[PDB]
């Protein structure tokens, strides 16, 4: 019985975007929301068992930003090389007509951690009930991300997860059908 | 995304590795610039080491501060063991039982089904064994799987597929052992 | 905050800084 707990942070320029999170065997325990300055548990029930003071994570993001600036200069302004994502679409559970299910767009092996993701039903954007994870760390120091779409399976609708990323030449469209 | 200015990325990773509860614990700290680790602390060593040339100044600076090193060396207790103790009940001890369903499928359009799919979904932890049986005898030929799929929400799924030519009267069983249950889950399919 | 806290490890400044 091996286990691993990882505290993972990043800061990216020039986007000025940061993340702070804890990972247990590949799942997210919590992240800190930067704009609200607040601990966001991945599952609500975790907040019944443990706390986390977000202030310390904000203090770490400030150091990370400064350090990014030092390193950027020390490297002679070497920028990151884009690695485009691998995308898979699947469901939660076995698909049955008219039974609630969830489509998962799984976006993997990419960097930097900026990606544009749209759910399409029959070619048109859907926002109803969508949600997404923060960026999860990989051992190769690339990123993993999940986007979710609750849906009613039918023979009238097809779906696409549309992913754009700097490493891709054109948007990447992953198709799903009953 | 029309903004194609160069990106510069910093990451930090503090990893607590646990073997046999907290009996053996190893802390690894990593600083990563872009996609490249620059400097590391490993609690088996107890000082920083440069992973690449760019990390050398940091290793030297930090290792000059024995007060700082002492604190990192103590973190195996004050950080790794402490967090394990806090998180154990809802991470290490989390158990969610698999939902098991079996349905037939086809390798290509065909008049008859020639695949039995064993769907095992919604479970935690990821450790699982899924076996196919025909009339009480384990089938090892003709079996392919997705492997273990992380859902992102502290559940896993897998599909385990058996290519076969069913004959009526035959009973196929999908058998699942997972830490959440003390005896196997089984779902039977009659052809 | 009644529940036992998860503790972060603090980030260190690199060689070449101040703040």
């Amino acid at each position: 019985e091996e286990h691993v707990i990882i505290q993972a942070e990043f800061y990216l320029n020039p986007d000025q975007s940061g993340e702070f999170m804890f990972d247990f065997d590949g799942d997210e325990i919590f992240h800190v929301d930067m704009a609200k300055k607040e601990t966001v548990w991945r599952l609500e029930e975790f907040g019944r068992f443990a706390s986390f003071e977000a202030q310390g994570a904000l203090a770490n993001i400030a150091v990370d930003k400064a350090n990014l600036e030092i390193m950027t200069k020390r490297s002679n302004y070497t920028p990151i090389t884009n690695v485009p994502p691998e995308v898979t679409v699947l469901t939660n559970s076995p698909v049955e007509l008219r039974e609630p299910n969830v489509l998962i767009c799984f976006i993997d092996k990419f960097t930097p951690p900026v990606v544009n993701v749209t759910w399409l039903r029959n070619g048109k954007p859907v926002t109803t009930g969508v949600s997404e994870t923060v960026f999860l760390p990989r051992e190769d120091h690339l990123f993993r991300k999940f986007h979710y779409l609750p849906f009613l399976p039918s023979t009238e609708d097809v779906y696409d997860c549309r992913v754009e990323h700097w490493g891709l030449d054109e948007p990447l469209l992953k198709h799903w059908e009953f | 995304m029309g903004d194609t200015r160069p990106r510069f990325l910093w990451q930090l990773k503090f990893e607590c590795h646990f073997f046999n509860g907290t009996e053996r614990v190893r802390l690894l700290e990593r600083c990563i610039y872009n996609q490249e680790e620059s400097v590391r602390f490993d609690s088996d060593v107890g000082e920083y080491r440069a992973v690449t040339e760019l990390g050398r100044p940091d290793a030297e600076y930090w290792n000059s501060q024995k007060d700082l090193l002492e604190q990192r060396r103590a973190a195996v207790d004050t950080y790794c063991r402490h967090n394990y103790g806090v998180g154990e009940s809802f991470t290490v001890q989390r158990r969610v039982e698999p939902k098991v369903t079996v349905y037939p499928s086809k390798t290509q359009p065909l008049q008859h089904h020639n695949l039995l799919v064993c769907s095992v979904s919604g479970f935690y932890p990821g450790s699982i064994e899924v076996r196919w049986f025909r009339n009480g005898q384990e089938e090892k030929a003709g079996v392919v799987s997705t492997g273990l799929i992380q859902n992102g929400d502290w559940t896993f799924q897998t599909l385990v597929m058996l290519e076969t030519v069913p004959r009526s009267g035959e009973v196929y069983t999908c058998q699942v052992e997972h830490p959440s249950v003390t005896s196997p889950l089984t779902v039977e399919w009659r052809a | 905050a009644r529940r036992p806290p998860l503790a972060e490890l603090a980030a260190l400044n690199l060689s070449g800084s101040r703040l």
